[PDB]
């Protein structure tokens, strides 16, 4: 992993992250010079366009939707779904299938 | 399918030490049936034989069920007087029995001559040569040489037969992407050719009497006599084209005008007999209507 | 059947292989643990603290929203490479599936131990909750490939029956010794539509799935093929008329008909033949 | 069917041959007149074979076609092979 | 992420062009084979950001002998196409005065919408296709033979030849992959030509159901 | 009287360790008991299928109902060595499943509420559970009362064997091994018949004695004993 993210950080430092493909904090990794400008002018234009797009874009009573509208509720809905638990049980049963395969030579 | 299993606790028997993977321990019999078998080989051999016995004694039920089930499925399909194949409800199952409408007890393995040979070898072997007078003198009698070498009608006929064989080669290459010439077809043409040689004492050392245009024409009328899908309207003659495409390719190539002068050396009488023979032996291969092909297939 | 140069060199074929095979997260995870870390700046673990503080100082993702509860997961190298795969894509997938609620971060693919962290960031408590997330992630987070395709094999077929047969410029036939993939699950719909998967020759031995994906004449030819292979496996021989008649009887109505009381006894044969075959009382 | 065109095969099949011999033998066994000359035969089937070989059996074969029509051939019109 | 996308959209365009060519319409050979880079040039190579947009891709082709027999090809965008967009496209097709069309959904079609397709059939004929079932042109597969839809005159010649009723032919379900590709409907007879190893070539017929 | 851990591939139980118990004397037929481990929170939860209780029961309950109430006293009987972590986290989920029932009488209610007939007084319910856990569950360990430390050790052994089978430290029992089988010669078969037929003789003598005693009159043995019962039954 040789090429570095090298994007201009808000602190004036260039990123030293050694990711093969993408920077988690700067999107796709493009080759940058010692001062962080991408070598390809077209890549620089695309990055500038992406940055510009990103920059552009009974009350006194409790609302039950507050609990329903939260990350934890969403995750609980996703994981505790009948389909999801069924897939989990299937995978764990295949794990059981391997520990059933732990008797090769003998009768088992 | 595996060596003897460890039925004791990591032992095949109590005569061996544990975790013994040697050949003796898992059941390798290093004795002939004439030298005897030592007691452990006797036991392991008994186990193997028992597998065989149970197999013979437990396959049979399922196979019997399959036989019954297929029979009841297909039983009432039969070949009709229309030459079609139909079921009891009278719906079509096959417009012609087996896509060519022949019985199965009269076909036999044959071998397409033109499928495999290279383009140059096919050129060399199946293209009649009417220019070299040497070979024509060696193979054809004098008069035939005169006519074959002067006339241009004859020469064009021969070039047309080669054109048709080239077309056939491409059609075969389409049908048989893998180049296997083993195909099963009604009349055995190599054997009929050999028979005809023997019946008429065809000396392969003297120039022959057969006129190559006789070969071309006689084969054409023959191909017209071998009728599977009768009729005259366009649809019936397209069907008759298709039903015998491959027998006609094979016939037209083996029964060529060059092969027949360099390989078989038949004479005019022999050729007439051969054509009559192919016609009859073909006409006796056709399915007899009323044949119960469903029960036969099942 | 591979299409391009992938037929010849092994590496391209192996690329396509890993691009078909299903790779859930379990297959590429070494070990996991649910820690209790209130302060990211001071992890309980020492060996991770470097890249930890390399990430948490820069505030792209809030530290206040983060819960004290942690998942830490260990990836093992040789598995991690076998699928020609890197933490970037796994990070990507975990972002995709759960969205943004599940924070993820991960070190660089240089440390001897390949590590990344999924501590959440926003009935059952968070201790139970992160166990549920762990189980769900390990079970059904698809990283690659196509479900219901477990393994995928590769070989150069000795028998000409599977080799690539071509007509050279001289008109002579010549078989080629090239790369194939024999799988273990079946999803033909997807597997056809892929880069360098030859969509003209790749088949399957599962006639129903063909019949759904290719129609009724496709399944007629396929049914012929499977039967011929079963019968003539042991060198035996059976004429073709009989095999063709069985196949054509069995597809003559447009749908696949089974040779059973369900398919044979449900067509329009008239009551008496039906009662003869099976299930007499109901029929009559 | 128009008895001018006849689509059916001009050969006596094996089934038609078997049944022609069987019927004609049973009719000889019932003292019907025989059409050819007998040397010493008394088997009804040997005589039926003699008649068929000479093409003198007075039977017509009615060949039903799957549409519904039929064709009325004499056994002497049909090419017998065996 | 995007190159896959432009590749997919180009392939689907290619298979639809072959589809319309075999369904009998006029499609210039350039469209039968338009290489990927040409598509990128004409429509853009980043559809994901929206260059091209799927709405940019619609096709309109004209039948060979009859110029008024025309057929659309609409590419909606929402993976699960609602009834509303079906109303939109029906109005589109109605006002421009064409009677045939296609849809290429991505993830599916709302049950109300497939119901609207089915119920309104006698007025105009328009069919559903998926993305995934167009990335491959099935009629090139080695198993699937060469089907050929026959005209009514040929059918009556057929049934006069073999003196059989239509119900005495083997069937092909109207929802078959190849009936759908060919767009045949109940009552039509599709002729198959496949090569047989015992006869060379064999022609069979199938009535649609 | 020996514990056999099997596993059925197409099944809803990862494992099941049965014990076809039987008091050595031919007193009653064998009363089987199973101690299974539910298939794949989704942690593995061990349960037992006692005889004459209409439902499966978490084992930790069956330990509570035997008077070993605290959790640690139970893990003394199941886990003979507190160092192996893996078996401890194998037992953890099942020790959570029944955290709710924490005292002997509560667990005895829990068991006896399943059983004979729903609407029954409390004391009969606890007597029912106690009668089961003594007389019917693992008789070969002992039918007498105060056999509860023995019963607890044996049930802990059953669970130990199950947990080893799941952790893979021992092999699943083979069914066709003859060490596991017993040939059943004329003695045992004919004693099975005699036991049944003698029971029926005794019931018939009860009927006869009862009718004549109900009519206020004495009754003769020699007419009470319908001798043909044993004669013709064996014959
Ligand atoms: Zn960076
Ligand atoms: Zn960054």
């Amino acid at each position: 992993v040789q090429h570095w993210c090298r994007a201009p950080r808000p602190d004036g430092r260039l990123c030293e992250r050694q990711d093969r493909l993408k920077c988690p904090f700067h999107g796709k990794i493009v080759p940058r010079d010692d001062e962080g400008r991408p070598l390809d002018p077209e890549d620089r234009a695309r990055e500038q366009r992406r940055q510009l797009q990103k920059q552009e874009r009974y009350p006194s009573l409790t609302n039950l939707k507050a609990q329903a509208d939260t990350a934890r509720a969403r995750i609980g809905r996703k994981v505790f779904a009948k389909a999801a638990v069924r897939r989990v049980v299937a995978a764990m049963n295949r794990m059981d299938q391997k520990k059933h395969e732990k008797f090769s030579n003998q009768f088992n | 399918g595996k060596r003897i299993p460890f039925g004791f606790k990591h032992r095949t028997l109590p005569h061996f030490i544990k975790d013994d993977y040697g050949p003796e321990s898992r059941g390798f019999v290093e004795n002939s049936y004439l030298a005897g078998l030592t007691p452990t080989e006797f036991f392991f051999h008994a186990m193997g034989g028992r597998e065989g016995l149970i197999d013979t004694a437990v396959k049979t039920a399922e196979t019997g069920y399959i036989q019954r089930r297929l029979i009841k499925s297909m039983e009432s399909v039969m070949v009709k007087y229309d030459a079609t194949v139909r079921n009891s409800i009278n719906q079509v199952v096959q417009l012609r029995y087996g896509e060519d409408g022949l019985a199965g007890e009269s076909v036999e393995f044959q071998n397409l001559a033109t499928l495999k040979p290279s383009n140059k070898a096919f050129e060399k072997k199946f293209r009649f040569d009417y220019t070299n007078e040497r070979a024509l003198r060696r193979t054809l009698q004098e008069d035939l040489v005169k006519d074959v070498l002067s006339n241009a009608h004859i020469q064009n006929e021969l070039e047309r037969e080669f054109e048709r064989m080239r077309e056939d080669r491409e059609v075969l290459r389409v049908i048989f992407p893998t180049g296997d010439s083993k195909v099963v077809l009604p009349c055995n043409l190599l054997r009929m050719i050999w028979n005809a040689q023997k019946i008429f004492h065809i000396n392969p050392r003297l120039p022959s009497d057969l006129h190559p245009i006789k070969v071309v024409e006689g084969v054409k009328e023959l191909s017209k006599k071998l009728v599977i899908v009768n009729g005259d309207d366009p649809l019936s003659r397209q069907a008759q084209e298709n039903a015998t495409l491959l027998f006609n390719i094979h016939l037209r190539s083996t029964l060529c005008s060059r092969r027949m002068a360099e390989e078989f050396r038949l004479s005019g009488e022999a050729f007439d007999w051969l054509l009559g023979e192919i016609e009859s032996k073909f006409n006796q291969a056709i399915a007899h209507p009323g044949e119960m092909v469903g029960a036969l297939a099942a | 059947f591979l299409l391009g140069q992938s037929a010849r060199d092994a590496e391209r074929a192996k690329d396509i292989l890993c691009r078909l095979e299903h790779t859930t997260l379990r297959k590429v995870t070494a070990n996991t643990a649910i820690y209790y870390d209130p302060n990211p700046q001071s992890t309980v673990v020492a060996e991770d603290q470097e890249w930890v503080n390399v990430y948490y100082e820069m505030p792209d993702f809030d530290v206040a929203r983060i819960s004290p509860w942690l998942l830490r997961v260990e990836l093992d190298r040789k598995h991690m490479t076998d699928r020609k795969l890197t933490m970037e894509q796994i990070a990507e997938k975990i972002n995709a599936g759960f969205g943004d609620d599940l924070n993820c971060i991960f070190n660089d693919d240089n440390a001897e131990k390949l590590v990344l962290r999924i501590r959440i960031m926003n009935k059952m408590d968070d201790d139970v909750f992160l166990r549920c997330i762990e189980s769900n992630m390990l079970t059904d987070m698809t990283l690659q490939g196509i479900e219901q395709i477990s393994k995928v094999y590769m070989h150069l077929p000795q028998t000409d029956n599977k080799k690539k047969i071509i007509i050279t410029e001289d008109g002579e036939f010549k078989a080629l010794q090239e790369w194939i993939l024999e799988t273990d699950g079946v999803s033909l719909m997807r597997v056809l539509s892929e880069k360098d998967v030859d969509p003209v020759r790749t088949t399957s031995n599962d006639i129903v799935e063909i019949f759904t994906v290719l129609g009724i004449e496709a399944v007629r030819k396929a049914l012929e093929r499977e039967l011929y292979h079963v019968i003539s496996f042991d060198g035996s021989y059976v004429n073709y008329r009989h095999l063709a008649l069985l196949c054509d009887t069995m597809t003559c109505r447009g749908h696949l008909m089974a040779i059973t009381r369900h398919g044979v006894n449900r067509q329009d044969t008239g009551p008496l033949m039906k009662c003869s075959f099976e299930e007499t009382v109901d029929v009559l | 069917q128009a008895n001018q065109k006849r689509i059916t095969t001009p050969y006596m099949t094996k089934y038609e041959r078997a049944r022609v011999l069987g019927t004609r033998a049973l009719q000889i066994a019932m003292c019907a007149p025989v059409m050819v000359e007998l040397e010493g035969e008394t088997d009804p089937l040997l005589i039926a074979m003699k008649e068929l070989k000479a093409r003198k059996i007075p039977i017509i074969i009615r060949r039903y076609l799957p549409d519904g029509s039929y064709e009325d051939w004499g056994v002497d019109e049909l090419i017998i092979s065996d | 992420d995007d190159e896959e996308e432009t590749y997919r959209l180009w392939k689907i365009r290619k298979t639809i062009m072959q589809l319309c060519h075999d369904r009998g319409y006029l499609v210039t050979q350039d469209e039968l084979d338009q290489t990927l880079e040409e598509f990128k040039a004409q429509f853009g190579d980043k559809p994901s950001e929206g260059r091209p947009r799927r709405t940019d891709l619609t096709v309109l082709v004209a039948h060979n002998d009859d110029p008024t027999d025309q057929m659309f090809v609409f590419f909606p965008e929402e993976p699960k196409v609602g009834i509303k967009t079906i109303k939109v496209y029906c109005q589109r097709m109605q006002e421009e005065n064409i009677t045939r069309a296609l849809i290429v959904v991505q993830q599916g079609m709302t049950p109300s919408a497939k119901q609207s397709l089915v119920d309104m059939a006698p007025k105009y004929i328009l069919e559903q296709f998926l993305q995934q079932e167009l990335l491959i042109n099935i009629t090139e597969h080695e198993l699937v033979p060469e089907h050929v839809v026959m005209t009514k005159e040929e059918v009556t010649e057929l049934l006069a030849r073999y003196k059989l009723r239509e119900n005495q032919l083997p069937r092909i379900q109207a929802g078959d992959p190849v009936a759908r590709y060919f767009g045949i409907k109940r009552g039509q007879v599709v002729k198959i030509i496949r090569p047989s190893e015992t006869a060379g070539r064999y022609i069979t017929y199938r009535l649609v159901q | 009287n020996t514990v056999y851990v099997f596993a059925k591939k197409d099944s809803k139980y990862a494992y099941t360790g049965e014990c076809r118990s039987c008091l050595e004397n031919s007193s009653r037929p064998t009363s089987t008991i199973w101690v299974s481990m539910l298939a794949r929170a989704i942690g593995q939860r061990i349960v037992a299928t006692l005889p004459y209780i209409k439902q499966e029961v978490p084992i930790i309950i069956v330990f509570r109902a035997l008077g070993f109430v605290s959790d640690r006293d139970i893990l003394e009987h199941i886990i003979y060595d507190f160092e192996d972590p893996e078996m401890m986290e194998m037992v953890k989920p099942s020790l959570d499943e029944a955290f709710v029932i924490q005292e002997q009488n509560v667990a005895l209610n829990f068991i006896g509420s399943r059983g004979a007939k729903p609407g029954v007084t409390k004391e009969k319910r606890i007597k029912y559970a106690k009668e089961v856990l003594q007389k019917e569950m693992l008789p070969h360990v002992g039918v007498s009362d105060f056999c509860e430390t023995k019963k607890a050790y044996f049930l802990g052994y059953m669970v130990h064997r199950l947990l080893l089978a799941a952790l893979g430290r021992r092999e699943l029992d083979d069914r066709d091994h003859y060490g596991n089988k017993r040939l059943d010669l004329a003695g045992p078969l004919l004693a099975f018949l005699f036991r049944g037929m003698f029971k029926n003789l005794l019931k018939e003598v009860r009927i006869y004695a009862q009718k004549f005693i109900d009519r206020g009159k004495d009754f003769n043995l020699e007419l009470a004993i319908k001798t043909r019962i044993i004669s013709d039954g064996l014959k």
